[PDB]
Protein backbone atom coordinates (compact mmCIF):
# COMPACT_ATOMS: atom_id res chain seq x y z
CA UNK A 1 0.00 0.00 0.00
CA UNK A 2 1.65 3.21 -1.18
CA UNK A 3 -0.50 5.51 0.97
CA UNK A 4 0.64 3.85 4.21
CA UNK A 5 4.09 3.03 2.74
CA UNK A 6 3.99 -0.56 3.98
CA UNK A 7 3.02 -4.05 2.87
CA UNK A 8 -0.52 -5.16 3.71
CA UNK A 9 -2.35 -8.50 3.61
CA UNK A 10 -6.15 -8.40 3.27
CA UNK A 11 -7.08 -10.43 0.15
CA UNK A 12 -7.82 -13.65 2.02
CA UNK A 13 -8.68 -15.69 -1.07
CA UNK A 14 -8.51 -18.88 1.01
CA UNK A 15 -12.23 -19.18 1.79
CA UNK A 16 -15.47 -17.81 0.37
CA UNK A 17 -18.01 -17.84 3.22
CA UNK A 18 -17.87 -18.50 6.96
CA UNK A 19 -20.73 -19.82 9.09
CA UNK A 20 -21.31 -21.71 12.35
CA UNK A 21 -18.27 -20.35 14.18
CA UNK A 22 -17.12 -22.58 17.04
CA UNK A 23 -13.67 -21.29 18.06
CA UNK A 24 -11.64 -18.09 17.74
CA UNK A 25 -8.17 -17.28 19.10
CA UNK A 26 -5.49 -14.68 18.36
CA UNK A 27 -2.00 -14.49 19.88
CA UNK A 28 1.63 -13.71 19.12
CA UNK A 29 3.26 -14.97 15.91
CA UNK A 30 5.84 -17.74 16.25
CA UNK A 31 9.18 -17.98 14.42
CA UNK A 32 8.61 -15.58 11.52
CA UNK A 33 10.40 -12.67 9.86
CA UNK A 34 9.77 -10.26 6.96
CA UNK A 35 12.44 -9.72 4.29
CA UNK A 36 12.82 -10.45 0.59
CA UNK A 37 16.63 -10.44 0.36
CA UNK A 38 19.00 -13.44 0.27
CA UNK A 39 20.52 -14.97 3.39
CA UNK A 40 23.16 -17.52 4.35
CA UNK A 41 23.29 -20.05 7.20
CA UNK A 42 19.71 -19.68 8.44
CA UNK A 43 17.34 -21.86 10.44
CA UNK A 44 14.73 -24.57 9.87
CA UNK A 45 11.16 -24.87 11.16
CA UNK A 46 9.62 -28.13 12.37
CA UNK A 47 6.04 -28.72 13.54
CA UNK A 48 4.14 -31.81 14.71
CA UNK A 49 0.33 -31.86 14.72
CA UNK B 1 -20.47 -6.29 26.50
CA UNK B 2 -23.83 -8.13 26.45
CA UNK B 3 -25.41 -7.04 29.74
CA UNK B 4 -23.85 -3.54 29.70
CA UNK B 5 -24.23 -3.20 25.92
CA UNK B 6 -24.38 0.26 24.39
CA UNK B 7 -26.83 -0.74 21.64
CA UNK B 8 -30.00 -2.81 21.90
CA UNK B 9 -31.31 -5.70 19.80
CA UNK B 10 -34.76 -6.17 18.30
CA UNK B 11 -36.46 -9.41 19.31
CA UNK B 12 -37.37 -10.51 15.80
CA UNK B 13 -33.61 -10.37 15.13
CA UNK B 14 -32.47 -11.52 18.58
CA UNK B 15 -28.70 -11.51 18.92
CA UNK B 16 -26.79 -14.57 20.11
CA UNK B 17 -23.32 -14.36 21.67
CA UNK B 18 -21.18 -17.49 21.83
CA UNK B 19 -19.06 -17.81 24.98
CA UNK B 20 -16.19 -20.30 25.09
CA UNK B 21 -12.63 -20.60 26.41
CA UNK B 22 -12.78 -17.92 29.13
CA UNK B 23 -13.40 -17.84 32.87
CA UNK B 24 -17.07 -17.68 33.88
CA UNK B 25 -18.12 -15.87 37.07
CA UNK B 26 -21.91 -15.99 37.31
CA UNK B 27 -21.73 -14.63 40.86
CA UNK B 28 -21.35 -11.19 39.26
CA UNK B 29 -24.90 -11.54 37.91
CA UNK B 30 -26.97 -12.13 41.04
CA UNK B 31 -24.63 -10.01 43.17
CA UNK B 32 -25.55 -6.99 41.03
CA UNK B 33 -28.87 -5.62 42.31
CA UNK B 34 -30.02 -4.55 38.86
CA UNK B 35 -32.09 -7.53 37.61
CA UNK B 36 -35.76 -7.59 38.57
CA UNK B 37 -36.20 -11.08 37.09
CA UNK B 38 -33.88 -14.04 37.68
CA UNK B 39 -35.39 -17.46 36.94
CA UNK B 40 -33.44 -20.64 36.20
CA UNK B 41 -34.47 -24.00 34.75
CA UNK B 42 -32.57 -27.23 35.36
CA UNK B 43 -29.80 -25.43 37.27
CA UNK B 44 -29.32 -23.10 40.22
CA UNK B 45 -27.43 -19.77 40.32
CA UNK B 46 -25.76 -20.70 43.61
CA UNK B 47 -23.95 -23.74 42.16
CA UNK B 48 -22.94 -22.13 38.84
Amino acid sequence: HKNNKSWMESEFRVYSSANNCTFEYVSQPFLMDLEGKQGNFKNLREFVF
Amino acid sequence: EVFNATRFASVYAWNRKRISNCVADYSVLYNSASFSTFKCYGVSPTKL
